[PDB]
RNA sequence: GAUCGCUAUAAGAUGCACGAGAGCGAAAGCAUUUUCAACUGUGUCCAUUAAUCAAGAACGAAAGUUAGGGGAUCGAAGACGAUCAGAUACCGUCGUAGUCCUAACUAUAAACGAUGUCAACCAAGGAUUGGAUGAAAACCUUGUUCAGAACUUAAAGAGAAAUCUUGAGUUUAUGGACUUCAGGGGGAGUAUGGUCACAAGGCUGAAACUUAAAGGAAUUGACGGAAGGGCACACCAGGAGUGGAGCCUGCGGCUUAAUUUGACUC
């Protein structure tokens, strides 16, 4: 985006909120 | 003729004539039937209200001579798969048959749209 | 007088036929004329000396441009519709959504009607349909 | 036999050139609504004759 | 070059739409590239809506309209004063 | 044709059906198909005749 | 005994309204109800199996060919009737091939988004189709996210400009990978050669010669038997008339030694 966020450190609200590959470090969305 | 009856009134006016058509209620058997071309001496004026206006009033006195003192209304243009809307003199014939003291019944739409439809006279490139 | 052999029969009597008695006569009688009221005016009746139809102009008066007609056969037609709170302009069913409003559609219609209108009842009993769409107008267009 | 009639307004000009009028005549023996083409010079005050009111010329 | 964007037809992910016959002349043209309006008139026009209500045998009788839905072509489309033409900056209007 | 309602009719069509659409090729073909007809095939034109 | 009105019968074709800058499909295309492709979900399996592709092959609108069935509506050819100076055309009426199904051919289209296929980055915003996840208790309102057809703005980037932004951007600051096509305009997709097709034709396909332009996007003007808005004795309602008669005068023509000459729609 144009308003440029620190992306090193995510934000633990903004990681939840991405699609699970694009995280910086990718994690199941699963449980158990 | 009798007493007071109910009738109905098939008025097919297209642009080129006027058809004022009236039978009794279970359409098989007619009473008077009176075309737009009947009363005028053009091929051009068969479609003019005037036309369509006189027919009309000469319809209501053969109908008041049999008693038929009311008339459902039965209005359709040439809708098969040409034009839906009904001509000129179409509304000028309802309101002439209702301005000789004829009781106006039932008024409804009997233009037979297509619901499938077959080819259409003009071709590809239409009435140039 | 060419119609000095003609004598006037009769037929709740709704209207006469006349006849030079041969009567496989058809006859049409708005519903509103047979039940004397006026909330039955959107339907027609035959009659052989037959069958039912919806009146052309009620027939055009319930189609919407932004709806899915759903349509079975006893002909049954009936209309997806928008909400209170509904917001977009478009409300349309999907391909199965419609085959679950048609599996009783119709269904229930041919349930009661084998089994056994002018009051009420199925048209809007068969809209409760609502369960998997909301639905408003339903009519039994034609009775063959 | 020929009914009198009341003018109301005037509509404008018609008839390809001006010289014909469109008026919205009234006709006073029982305040039915009429309306008609008329040649010539027409205020809204003045009245006309006609000897049928039975059709009316809309003129689509 | 390209006088419209979406080329006068309304088709942006099919190839092919049933042609349809315009109202006036009778000439093949596509279902999106065809000028629709929706009309809705009463049968009994207003100079005489009240003519009927005089003498009607029924009591509470409302009169019905009529519904057809008008398909032009371009060629009597713009002929038929349906639509003009429009300026350059002024195309882009949809409502 | 208008024909009396006790005539007898048995339901269907004729079998045999497109006999004709084989095109005899030979003359001995159309010959060998008068087995069992009349004396009429090979036909000699009425010009090609004395008069 | 037409047109018109009610009721019945059979086949042919069609699939309105719902029908949308909506959906599916590699393209062609797909519209009455009662085998395959894709998206999403996934702490399932293999491990480079991948992209583009000469040769080669499948599908490939409409018309067209061959043989059957069908042949209702429309209708190349054709026949009349109009219009016109002519009309062999537009307008009206009739009508063979065809339009429909089957089987076998043909393989061309403005087969168009005139924009090859795969891949990374890419400003702001509304709205839509199908899923997954929360609140609101199948449908409706709302949040996050994946795929899809699109749209609005741009003072930015590109371009010759129109315009493009889900590129036609990241390009003289020139190189992500691959295939095809083009070299001024005619001749000309013509000839010859080869090959395929029952045929029409398709695919591959030059030269001799000729010529200073052909062409692309926008500006002004003019023009429109294009539209919108106004105006004029331009016209409508009229008056006077001219054109008709004799005569004055000017012009053309004839005549003559000369019949002097400029001007020729407003």
């Amino acid at each position: 985006p144009l308003i440029e966020v620190d992306l090193l450190n995510p934000t633990a609200a903004s990681e939840a909120k991405a699609h699970k590959m694009k995280r910086l470090v990718p994690t199941p969305n699963s449980y158990f | 003729s009798t007493k007071d009856a109910f009738g109905v009134a098939h008025i097919y006016a297209t642009f080129n004539d006027t058809f004022v058509h009236v039978t009794d209620i279970s359409g098989k058997e007619t009473i008077i039937r009176i075309t737009g071309g009947m009363r005028v001496k053009a091929d051009r004026d068969e479609s003019s209200p005037y036309a369509a206006m006189t027919a009309a009033q000469d319809v209501a006195k053969r109908c008041k001579d049999l008693g038929v003192t009311s008339l459902h209304i039965k209005m359709r243009g040439e809708g098969g798969v040409y034009s839906k809307t009904p001509g000129p003199g179409a509304q000028a014939a309802l309101r002439a048959l209702a301005r000789a003291n004829m009781k106006i019944g039932r008024i409804e739409d009997v233009t037979p749209i297509p619901t499938d439809c077959t080819k259409r006279k003009g071709g590809r490139r239409g009435r140039r | 007088e060419p119609f000095s052999k003609k004598e006037w029969y009769n037929v709740r009597t709704v209207g006469q036929i006349v006849v030079n008695a041969q009567l496989g006569r058809v006859v049409e009688v708005n519903l509103a004329d047979l039940m004397e009221n006026e909330k039955f005016g959107a339907y027609n009746y035959k009659f052989k000396c037959h069958g039912l139809k919806l009146t052309t102009d009620k027939l055009r008066s319930i189609v919407k441009k932004w709806c899915t007609l759903i349509e079975t056969s006893i002909f049954c037609i009936g209309f997806t519709s928008r909400k209170s709170n509904q917001i977009k302009k478009t409300s349309y069913a999907k391909s199965a959504q419609i085959k679950k409003i048609r599996k009783i559609m119709n269904n229930l219609i041919t349930k009661e009607a084998a089994s056994r209108l002018r009051e009420n009842k199925l048209p809007k009993e068969i809209v409760a349909c609502s369960k998997v769409f909301s639905m408003d107008n339903v009519y039994i267009r034609k009775v063959k | 036999p020929v009914i009198y009639a009341q003018v109301t307004e005037i509509l404008g000009r018609t008839g390809s050139r001006g010289g014909v009028l469109q008026v919205r005549c009234d006709i006073m023996g029982e305040n039915r609504q009429i309306l008609r083409n008329v040649k010539g010079p027409i205020r809204v005050g003045d009245i006309l004759t006609l000897l049928e009111a039975e059709r009316e010329a809309r003129r689509l | 070059t390209s006088k419209r964007r979406n080329n006068g037809r309304s088709k942006k992910g099919r190839g092919h739409t049933q042609n349809v016959r315009c109202s006036h002349c009778g000439r093949c043209v596509p279902k999106d590239k065809a000028i629709k309006r929706y009309q809705i008139k009463n049968i009994v026009e207003a100079a005489a809506v009240r003519d009927i209500s005089d003498n009607s045998a029924l009591t509470k009788y409302k009169l019905p309209k009529t519904y057809m839905k008008l398909e032009y072509c371009v060629s009597c489309g713009i002929h038929g004063r349906v639509v003009r033409v429009r300026s350059r900056t002024d195309r882009r209007n949809r409502l | 044709k208008t024909l009396k309602s006790n005539c007898r009719a048995m339901v269907g069509i004729i079998a045999g059906g497109g006999r004709t659409e084989k095109p005899i090729l030979k003359a001995g073909v159309a010959y060998r198909m008068y087995k069992a007809k009349r004396t009429t095939w090979p036909r000699v034109r009425g010009v090609a005749m004395n008069p």
